[PDB]
């Protein structure tokens, strides 16, 4: 009815969502993805898991590799560029006047192949000597420089932890305004967990958004500085939908599970239990998985 | 990180330094020539 | 000589070739240095697919169980495989399973419960690790006779359990806490 | 200190010190008491 999966009123003591239907008599099992919690058992029979999950972290599209072409005028910069073509113009032009009009227009393509890297007049002999260590330290400095920009590309860590999250502040990071996931970081007493919540407490703008899909556009707008968390499942879906620009990152937090639910000492109980099992021991729940997640996905 | 023209420029002046030391000695074998 | 012709390209193709070298030496500097590992087997696809490499399970319990009344394509693939192994691939103890990967250069992978390869990972001298992702969804239970009153508390014990989440900092202690690597 | 163990530590085997690890509740520093406990050989000296 309420479109709602079932948490318990903190004033009116009462059960709304499907949790409500069953304790109420709208309904008699419940077949969603409802997470097994404590509060829940306590007014509803719960059977195993037919699905384990946890919740977890989203991150927005990243740049496909790569422009390339400009990540070689990078190294050697656009003003060093220009310098060693004015230098090897003033090696050619001081190498063109130690050796009428066109012998020296034979003379200046003799020396512009000369300058062009690859006697004893000790005059242009300490020009070639002081213009190949001129480019020697340049050679040697392309490719330092080069060797450090391809070992900060491997270092960059993508944001792997809820401890990096934490660690920072420059992307912001929020969740459902409502459910679980927002009741876990409030109940929690675990160390970095709760300084996560004192952050998302004290957050401006504000990071809580109010639907599920309004976290997807959030995380899929906002350039790569804001990460939604909720649970693994929709987390790993939303890896497969068009445009295909949100990505699971890391292990989960925790370790919760979704479960049939029946009334409290309901008839349809026990079979249910043995039918998850049994459609678990027969490979019919991974199978099922994989048939909407991945055989229909658009990735 | 990001490279300088700092360390490149001290290189450009034992370049054009041997480059004027260059058109110092040339000057000289025209002469005793 | 200087045929200006051929000499710019010469000193064209000299440039072309320096930045090829400069851009080969500084990239076998990346993966000398920063240096990331990367494992064979993706997945247990990755195991039906070839036979060199040797994997069984133990020869008694939940594991082999799974292989044999398993229906699908690939698991059959590798049961069918393993049944008629020579020589054997099954072995008896769980220490029999890990030596005989450690002692094998290789050549022989183990498939056992997600919670102890991930233990075996932090053992001395570490030269074992869980690769691809886990074949089924298991799960352990405490358990209590049929109809005991010990049942429904036991179980509300464990859900509060997880939630004040005392059965992660418990794993993590005994299997990351004290990990010896 | 506390992300390794293949460097050892311990403290005092009594004292000030010992005690702080000891009644600690800090993160950090309870995981280095779980350690120093339970450490083979023992951790712990007599004197300074
Ligand atoms: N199904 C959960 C509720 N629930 C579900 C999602 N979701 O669908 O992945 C979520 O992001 N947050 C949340 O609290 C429950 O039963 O508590
Ligand atoms: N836990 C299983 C028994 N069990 C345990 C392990 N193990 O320790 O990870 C194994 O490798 N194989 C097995 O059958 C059971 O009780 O069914
Ligand atoms: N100052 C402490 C005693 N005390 C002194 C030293 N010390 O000598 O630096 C020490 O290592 N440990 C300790 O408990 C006390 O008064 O309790």
């Amino acid at each position: 009815g309420d479109g709602k999966y079932g948490a318990r009123d903190a004033d009116t003591k009462i059960w709304n969502g499907m949790v409500g239907e069953l304790v109420y008599g709208k309904a008699d099992i419940a077949i969603a993805p409802l997470t097994i919690t404590l509060v829940r058992e306590e007014v509803i029979d719960f059977s195993k898991p037919f699905m384990s999950l946890g919740i977890s972290i989203m991150i927005k599209k990243p740049q496909k590799s790569k422009p390339g072409v400009f990540s070689f005028l990078d190294p050697l910069a656009y003003e060093i560029w220009m310098c060693i073509v004015f230098a090897y113009i003033g090696v050619s032009v001081v190498l063109f006047l130690v050796s009428t009009n066109e012998f020296g227009i034979f003379n200046s393509l003799w020396f512009s192949l000369g300058a062009f890297m690859q006697p004893r007049s000790l005059s242009g002999r300490i020009v070639g000597g002081v213009w190949w260590f001129f480019t020697l330290i340049i050679i040697s400095s392309y490719t330092a420089n080069l060797a450090a920009f391809l070992t900060v590309e491997r270092m960059v860590s993508p944001i792997e932890s809820a401890e990096d999250l934490s660690k920072q502040t420059e992307i912001a990071y929020g969740t459902l305004d409502s459910g679980s996931t927002k009741e876990f970081f409030r109940r929690s007493k675990i160390a970095v967990f709760d300084k996560m919540w004192t952050y998302m407490r004290s957050a401006e703008p504000s990071v809580f958004v109010r639907t599920t899909a309004e976290g997807v556009a959030r995380v899929r707008k906002s350039k790569g500085k804001y990460a939604y968390l909720l649970e693994s499942t929709m987390n790993e879906y939303i890896e497969q939908r068009k445009p295909c620009d949100t990505m699971k990152v890391g292990g989960n937090l925790d370790s919760k599970g979704y479960g049939i639910a029946t009334p409290k000492g309901s008839s349809l109980g026990t079979p249910v239990n043995l039918a998850v099992l049994k459609l678990s021991e027969q490979g019919v729940l991974d199978k099922l998985k994989n048939k909407w997640w991945y055989d229909k996905g658009e990735c | 990180s990001a490279l300088s023209l700092s360390n490149v420029a001290g290189v450009f002046y034992i370049l054009v330094g041997g480059l004027g030391l260059a058109m110092l000695v040339a000057l000289i074998e025209f002469c005793y020539k």
